[PDB]
């Protein structure tokens, strides 16, 4: 899993 | 040497970030051997037992996770990000931009300050912070 699955989001 | 942990994939980058609850966690991304790099490090290490109670450092080399480059805007030498229960927190720290560190500074005891800011503003609840002194100037006299 990419780190995407963190739910996360680039600034 | 570098005994403070390293992160090798993305996957251990997103557990470790999600693992801690109540400590800021703090990435240096960027070559261990670039000496910016080594010069963060080392100030890190000096400061991991110091802020052991309310953070928690790790340390990531670009080539070898490189995933987070493009959301991250990760081009600089060395860059230092601080993230909270899966937050990403800004910090006004007058450079221009409030996402990142992206240079390597020298006192320890102003990282302390901006660990215990950023650590304080999250628990207070901000998503933003504001740093206890201003960077735009490098107050050479």
């Amino acid at each position: 899993v990419p780190g995407l699955g963190r739910g996360a989001t680039g600034f | 040497s570098y005994m403070l942990p390293h992160l090798h994939n993305g996957w251990q980058v997103d557990q470790a970030i999600l693992s801690e609850e109540d400590r800021v966690v703090v990435i240096r991304f960027g070559h261990d051997w670039d000496p910016t790099c080594m010069k963060m490090d080392e100030v890190l290490y000096s400061i991991a037992e110091k802020v052991k109670n309310f953070a928690v450092i790790y340390l990531v080399d670009i080539t070898e996770v490189p995933d987070f480059n493009k959301m991250y805007e990760l081009y600089d030498p060395c860059t230092v990000m601080f993230f909270f229960r899966n937050k990403h927190i800004m910090i006004d720290l007058g450079t221009g931009n409030n996402n990142k560190i992206n240079w390597a500074m020298e006192d320890k005891q102003e990282m302390v300050d901006i660990i215990e800011t950023v650590y304080r503003g999250a628990r207070k609840g901000r998503g933003l912070v504001v740093s206890p002194k201003d960077y735009s100037t490098k107050y050479r006299y």
